[PDB]
């Protein structure tokens, strides 16, 4: 019986929705009086600490790019008065069209050659963001120094530390255990 | 001078990227409060929405 | 023909249960071995059932 | 009751999601705090070991194609300085338009004739892939030697 | 008429149960017979029920 009591108590406690991250709110599609289920999206929280850049290079340029090479990124909101430093994190094993859900071209039409593009992950320095912050989807001019070529195209090191962890949705079972003890003492005679 | 420009690679198809989480409830019910709106700073562990506890108390 | 691309196997990762995420162990363009954990869930309800 | 204990234990052990294949992570649509069911995609893992080529030849070139014929493949990321060797695997049993995720509807009056294409599978050699890795989606120019028809 | 195309029969192979795949016995452009297994699942839960 105690197990069912704990499950019911957890169900009641979850009647409050808690934030798992510290950021800012966007796209608040929730109003009072709405009827909701776990699959219904309520809003979004966008952390403004760890941002990267996705640079789409042609197949012609992907070669000669290794991991760790220096980069320089300049944005448009701040113009040329501010620069950014970064590094190559790695190249993706797909061109975007790999996972597309629709035909790349129409069946009825003919076939025309199109040069493909392959994304590259670039990581920014965090001391510049705090003073010159960015926002998601802003355009930027990227330039990668490819002078030095060790030959490290694919990463091969695994890490024992998780990247993103949140434990704000964990509920400690002290009050439930106290309530159960009190009820047992009450009904025990 | 020219091969120096070849020692570099450029692209204007870049866009800043980040993380985003779609807040979702673990339970069904009705809403009675909404604790934040667009462009509001919320910290981890803060309440964002509240539901009517009438149906859960009966099961409890 | 110049209408030839490079094809391979790609696998989607789907849970066998339902839960709430608490950790993530691979971000993107990261090497993964077979048998390694990529996501962990809150174990409260499963533990109660046990 | 032991059976039910076993089912519950398997349920608890499965709260940790394990990778079934060695490879590399491509897309990540999972964040801390997300509500997940067994129908929600989470990631992708793309190995780099066994990769092949998919050439779309016209209807008017697959007349004299046989399994096992020599093939030569030159990608674009590397150019004519690097060449790959392979052999035919098998001709598909349908045209791309017919077996597309969206069908083509030819009985509509506003129909213009177009030459069709048939996918063909080509087996690459893995020994030279380690030296020169390839990604999924890159483009290459292929060539099949049809001199032998047996 | 020039608007003529060849058509045939196709089979959308589906499972009679639910589970997780542990083996695949055929790739594209392979010849299959009437009794040959194509995909295999993990038999743990079914064994428990049995």
């Amino acid at each position: 019986a105690a197990t069912e009591v704990r499950n019911a108590w957890l169900a009641l406690e979850r009647t409050r929705i808690i934030s798992p991250m510290t950021g800012y709110v966007s796209r608040r599609a929730v109003q009072p009086g709405a009827q909701i289920s776990p699959t219904t999206p309520l809003m979004a929280v966008v952390p403004a600490t760890n941002m990267w850049v996705d640079a789409n290079f042609k197949e012609t340029q992907i070669a000669n790019m290794r991991i760790g090479q220096p980069v320089t990124i300049t944005t448009d909101i701040y113009g040329d008065d501010v620069k950014y430093t970064g590094k190559v994190v790695g190249l993706d094993m797909g061109t975007g069209s790999a996972f597309s859900l629709l035909p790349a071209q129409n069946a009825t039409g003919n076939w025309i050659k199109v040069v493909q593009r392959l994304p590259v992950r670039i990581e920014l320095d965090q001391k510049q963001l705090e003073q010159y912050p960015l926002r998601i989807g802003l355009s930027t001019l990227v330039s990668v120094n490819t002078t030095n070529r060790d030959g490290q195209v694919l990463a091969n090191k695994v890490r024992s530390t998780p990247v993103a962890v949140s434990t704000a949705r964990e509920i400690s079972l002290a009050p439930v255990n106290k309530l159960i003890d009190d009820i047992v003492k009450a009904n025990a005679g | 001078w020219f091969l120096v420009l070849r020692h570099f690679e450029e692209t204007d198809d870049a866009y800043v990227a980040g993380n985003q989480i779609q807040i979702m409830s673990q339970v069904s019910g009705s809403v009675t409060k909404v604790w934040a709106d667009n462009t509001d700073f919320v910290k981890e562990g803060d309440v964002l929405v509240t539901l009517d506890p009438t149906d859960a108390r009966q099961a409890f």
